[PDB]
């Protein structure tokens, strides 16, 4: 409940901020090359998390670290037949996470979504473009739900009618 | 299929194949099949005693005791009539179709025969819809379990009939796209203005129910129906009868079928996102 | 100023020899694609191949002509032109991890390796089997080593590590060297000691480099913050907060200027001026280009110094993870940027 | 296909108990006794008489970095956060621009800390400082926030 | 122009292009809401609005492509941005003539869920109003045009303009229309009786207030939440 305009602005710059990565062998493991912020076994390479909120519900999760970013993202759900098509909309993302490079199969617990995104998408993909998949996803999904909203109260008028009008 | 068949496939595919073999002069064929439908019918279609020229299409109704109040026992009768034969064991009611002794233009008993569980419903209607035309305030409502967890009363006053269904929604994001579907049922008469009115309570039942022993709880509903007597007249009775018994399944149907109408949609909204990413990809 | 794409994808390391007639890159693989310079055009010569790894450091040595690599397998291989190939010659480092750099000595004696086992590891010659045993370097360390870089002395040895410092370490070795001059570092430098430990623990040393003088050392951080240690004035350090992503990789293009560049995609220069005691920008060194708006199109990730030394640098040389080599003048920069000033 | 032997040994995990972990520092002469931080006294009666620009630097001057303890931090952040949300809109600027650098990345600490736990209207103040503190500190100063081993 | 092809709409309807054409160029000439004649509302009034209503709402047998409602939504949009006074307005008289419009309301609410204006074909300036807004403030000028919308939609309605009066900055020249429209849906609609999603509206009313901003438009925003809050009051405690 402040605005979206400077909220994009904060996350764009903390993730231009946490996209400043390299390719980093593993201390612990013979030759593996692993993101450390999931395995989270060397605390040196682990950067601080840093959170960034419109409000309580909405908000943003940057843990960084040398090799890798999860940005896990909360959702506003205002009333529940929102909750529902949220969690369904993130479920049909997440099955297409190897096309989706920069996803997480599952959400980290108290966030809707998280991405990840590790030093090898930077050298290939475009870092830039990247953080504006990350914004445009914001802006948009809220616009995205109230479309099913409306799509369902469509629907439930027909079904209504094609019961009624055999009367 | 937007509105639900009141005619049992199984029954008509199964007994046209008989009349259609026995009358090109073929020899009849052994049956046993054991079947359902909604609501907890059990159907039994069998060869009484091996004799492969009798079929016998029983059913298992449970809440029958409810139906045979009412007069459903004679409502059946006054349709198959000469077909309607004893119980087979652990079953409500029995038909019996001799292969031998088929009448021709067969298409109508078949027909009936799928609508076996229709006709014990239509009792409890059609009693009900005749108080109302006789005038008949002050008889007593009828209680009739469908379901287990469910029930729907009856009750008729001097110019409307009022149907009652105490459904249930197992899980929660039923019971949420289930009042986005009977909040609409509610505003049916603005484009159907002849329609029955509706309405709908979510926990707790109407006025005229709280002292029957009613249910409540947080995913319980309570539905009703208003039909007057454009519906409840002789030439309706059956179209409006034909749908009311079919309208707890008809909205848990579309709350299924809802559910693929958004899976639908969100694997076209994810497709839409997918060609954003792609621009990072050189 | 040119920018010749060898590829679509990183470049881990390079190097030259001493005519900056070849060059020696690591494509993002296990290969060493040696490139000469025909003309205007770049014509690939040899590839050498031997790593179960991806490379991550190499150094030429310019005399004796031998390329020496490290790599993600746990190997290094030193390498000699016999005819037409180069050959490679084996290397028993005894660590359990993965290397990440690499450093030809200044006398082409011994070089240092250095790994995410906690260690470094300081190699020399054996004849009497062909191979180049090392010893460790492992008392204060507690984690990965990134960046390396020789005194001019041949043996003392600094180290910017992923434990937030840049120690300084004597990497003498009394079967192939006598024992050495002292310095304004200290006089006691046997083997393995610490002559200096920075204090700042924020941030990962990516990059360090001694000066030509051998007097002043400076490191880059993650922290957005290059630093200096003199020690002429008591090892006090000088540091200079950025107000930009960090940077990668250092090197003193004189003894007082250096030229940094990493995830800003572009060089820029840094001046230290002693008698006040500090360090001051100096500005961004490429003009901006007529989204990104320089050469590299992504990071950098080491800097070398072609012509000139370390004493007086007139060109150096980037490499960047957008598979690209650029070559810098330094003179053209001064001209081309009348507000730029070397110091 | 299935094994039918003891595969239990597999399950207790050894790397628990390992010597090479990493073990980062702390400021041994703050154990015993920790820094003040901004005394409430002092930034309060500042804000009494609407002093706020003075109350900001009071609150910016002392800040319990070294600190091992949680509390003192705690009440350090609800100080400055209470001050940072009393402000007029107009004179953020007017503050950003006074402070010095190590000030200004102090502050960005602070402002991404406020984002944890927000009020009703906490957070539409700090998106505001997050934006002038940007407009001069830029992104290194966020870094300085990634990196910072010792929290505010 | 637009007297014969809206007489060439309702009399020739076989022809599909010729139809679909002429809604799209009546779209255009209407589209930067420049007054017309007084006799152009012979052709382009009430029973015009009803010919377009009837085909948004049950399409025509020809139109199998289904383009034509999609274009005579946007017609009347554009018809209705040079109509002022609600009251005396033609094509709301079409609205509250007919039996039931519900597929003119779910398509509104589809192009105000992304604040895209499908009349604004070309980049020529004075740029006018927002055709989409203009009509609803139209709408909810009278509680007889308000009732068209069904309960789920309106909830809908009001999750859209409170999702855009706060995602917007201030400065912009839209927040003050969705403030005008959400003042509007108060009036016109029983808002107090269900009160759907006041707590959030409360809480962002109070913030605009306190914005301290000194652009003019700030001060127009600021000076019709006053208004609001004045008129009802319910509007201005605090969100409990």
């Amino acid at each position: 409940t402040a605005t979206l305009r400077p909220y994009l602005s904060a996350v764009r710059a903390t993730l231009q901020a946490a996209l400043c990565l390299e390719n980093f062998s593993s201390q612990v493991v013979e030759r593996h090359n692993k993101p450390e912020v999931e395995v989270r076994s060397s605390k040196e390479l682990l950067l601080q998390p840093v959170t960034i909120s419109r409000n309580e519900k909405e908000k943003v999760l940057i843990e960084g670290s040398i090799n890798s970013v999860r940005v896990s993202i909360a959702v506003k759900q205002a009333d529940e037949i929102e909750k529902i098509l949220c969690h369904k909309f993130m479920r049909f993302m997440m099955m297409r996470a190897e096309n989706f490079f920069i996803l997480r199969r599952k959400p980290v617990e108290g966030y809707d979504i998280s991405f990840l995104i590790t030093n090898f998408h930077t050298e290939q993909m475009y870092k830039h473009k990247l953080v504006d998949f990350v914004i445009h996803f914001m802006e948009e999904i809220d616009k995205e739900i109230s479309e099913m909203k409306l799509s369902v109260n469509a629907r439930a008028r027909i079904v209504a009618e094609e019961f009624l009008k055999n009367f | 299929m937007i509105l639900l068949e009141v005619n049992n496939r199984i029954i008509e595919e199964t007994l046209a194949l008989k009349f259609e073999n026995a009358a090109a002069g073929n020899k009849p064929e052994a049956v046993e099949v054991t079947f359902a439908d909604f609501d907890g019918v059990l159907y039994h279609i069998s060869n009484p005693n091996g004799d492969k020229t009798k079929v016998m299409v029983s059913i298992s109704l449970k809440f029958y005791k409810e139906l045979q109040a009412h007069g459903a026992d004679e409502l059946l009768k006054r349709v198959y009539g000469s077909f309607l034969v004893n119980p087979e064991s652990g079953y409500n009611v029995s038909l019996l179709y001799d292969l031998e002794n088929l009448p021709a233009s067969k298409d109508s008993i078949v027909h009936q025969a799928g609508m076996l569980k229709r006709n014990c419903f239509a009792s409890v209607f059609e009693k009900y819809f005749q108080f109302q035309e006789e005038g008949k305030e002050g008889e007593n409502r009828a209680v009739i379990h469908y379901r287990d967890d469910e029930t729907m009363y009856v009750e008729s006053k001097k110019d409307r009939v009022t149907v009652v269904f105490s459904t249930v929604f197992k899980d929660d994001d039923d019971v949420v796209i289930g009042k986005v579907f009977m909040q609409e049922f509610k505003e049916g008469r603005r484009a159907s203005h002849t329609a029955p009115q509706v309405l709908f309570s979510h926990r707790e039942p109407p006025l005229e129910l709280k002292d029957t022993d009613a249910a409540v709880g947080d995913n319980i509903g309570y539905i009703t129906f208003v039909l007057f007597p454009r519906h409840t007249n002789a030439s309706a009775r059956d179209n409006t009868i034909n749908l009311i018994h079919t309208f707890r399944d008809y909205l848990h149907y579309h709350i299924k079928c809802s559910k693929a109408y958004i899976h639908t949609r969100m694997r076209a909204k994810t497709s839409d996102f997918l060609k954003v990413l792609n621009r990072a990809r050189p | 100023m040119a920018y010749h794409s060898f590829l679509v994808e990183p470049i881990s390391c390079h190097a030259w020899n001493k005519d900056r007639t070849q060059i020696a890159i690591c494509p993002n693989n296990h290969e060493v694609h040696i490139y000469e310079k025909s003309g205007a055009k770049w014509t690939k010569v040899h590839e050498l191949k031997e790593h179960n790894g991806q490379v991550t450091g190499i150094d030429w040595a310019p005399e004796s002509n031998r390329i020496v690599t490290c790599g993600t397998d746990r190997n290094a291989y030193v390498w000699t032109l016999k005819g037409r190939t180069w050959k490679p010659t084996l290397v028993i480092l005894r660590i359990n991890r993965a290397a990440r750099c690499v450093r030809w000595a200044p006398n082409e004696n011994k070089f240092a390796v250095g790994s995410g086992s906690r260690v470094i590891s300081i190699c020399y010659f054996e004849q009497e089997n062909d191979w180049w045993v090392c010893k460790h370097i492992k008392k204060p360390i507690r984690s990965t080593v990134l960046s390396l870089d020789w005194h001019p002395n041949n043996v003392l040895l600094a180290a910017g590590s992923c434990d937030f410092k840049c120690r300084i370490f004597s990497a003498y070795i009394k079967e192939v060297e006598e024992r050495p001059a002292p310095t304004p570092w200290g006089s006691k430098m046997p083997f393995g000691e610490l002559m200096f430990e920075s204090s700042s623990s924020c941030g990962w040393v990516h990059g360090v480099c001694f000066s030509a003088s051998g007097s002043r050392v400076a490191w880059v951080s993650h922290d957005s913050t290059v630093c200096l240690a003199d020690a002429d004035k008591k090892m006090a350090v000088a540091t200079l907060a950025s107000e930009t992503l960090p940077l990668l990789a250092l090197t003193f293009i004189t003894d007082n200027s250096l030229v940094a560049a990493g995830h800003d995609c572009f060089p820029v220069l840094f001046t230290y001026d002693a008698a006040a005691g500090m360090l001051s920008f100096g500005g961004r060194l490429d003009v901006p280009k007529q989204g990104l708006d320089s050469l590299h199109k992504n990071s950098v990730s080491q800097i070398s110094v072609l012509s000139g030394g370390k004493a007086k640098c007139s060109q150096f040389c980037t490499t960047g993870m957008d598979g690209g080599m650029s070559i810098w003048d330094v003179k053209s920069l001064e001209s081309a940027l009348k507000d730029l000033k070397i110091k | 296909a299935r094994n039918t032997l003891s595969s239990r040994f597999r399950r207790v995990d050894i790397d628990e108990f390992d010597e090479n972990k990493f073990v980062d520092e702390q400021e041994e002469a703050a154990a015993a006794a920790a820094e003040p931080g901004p005394d409430p006294s002092e930034v309060d009666g500042l804000l009494r008489q609407g002093d706020m620009l003075r109350a900001f630097h009071a609150a910016l001057r002392n800040s319990p970095v070294n600190t091992k303890n949680q509390a003192v931090k705690e009440r350090a952040q609800g100080v400055v956060l209470k001050v940072l949300t009393n402000f007029k809109s107009s004179e953020i600027e007017q503050a950003v621009q006074s402070l010095d650098r190590n000030g200004v990345d102090l502050l960005m600490k602070y402002i991404y800390k406020g984002f944890e736990k927000p009020t009703e209207n906490s957070s539409a103040v700090l998106l505001q400082w997050h934006e002038k503190a940007l407009a001069v500190g830029g992104l290194g100063s966020i870094i300085r926030v990634l990196t910072a081993r010792k929290t505010v | 122009l637009p007297v014969e092809l809206a007489r060439d709409m309702q009399t020739d309807t076989q022809d599909h292009q010729k139809l679909c054409y002429s809604a799209l160029i009546l779209a255009m000439v209407f589209s930067m809401g420049e007054a017309v004649p007084y006799a152009h509302y012979e052709h382009l009034g009430t029973p015009f609005a009803q010919f377009l209503l009837n085909i948004v709402e049950d399409g025509l047998p020809l139109d199998t492509t289904e383009q034509l409602p999609d274009l005579c939504v946007n017609l009347l949009l554009a018809l209705n941005l040079h109509l002022p006074a609600a009251d005396q307005n033609v094509i709301m008289a079409a609205l509250s003539k007919h039996a039931n419009v519900k597929i003119f309301s779910e398509k509104l609410l589809l192009l105000l869920n992304r604040g895209d204006d499908p009349v604004r074909i070309f980049k020529h300036e004075p740029q006018p109003p927002h055709s989409v807004l203009k009509f609803l403030q139209d709408v909810f000028g009278s509680p007889a045009t308000a009732a068209i919308f069904y309960h789920t939609d309106m909830m809908a309605l009001i999750d859209i303009t409170v999702r855009h009066i706060a995602d917007l900055s201030p400065g912009d020249k839209l927040r003050m229309e969705y403030l005008s429209l959400m003042h509007a849906i108060v009036r016109t609609t029983p808002y107090l009786q269900h009160r759907h999603r006041l707590p959030d509206l409360q809480a962002i009313l109070r913030r605009i207030l306190n914005e301290e901003e000194t652009s003019p438009q700030c001060q127009m925003d600021r000076m019709i939440v006053r208004e609001m809050c004045k008129e009802f009051l319910v509007l201005g405690e605090a969100p409990s």
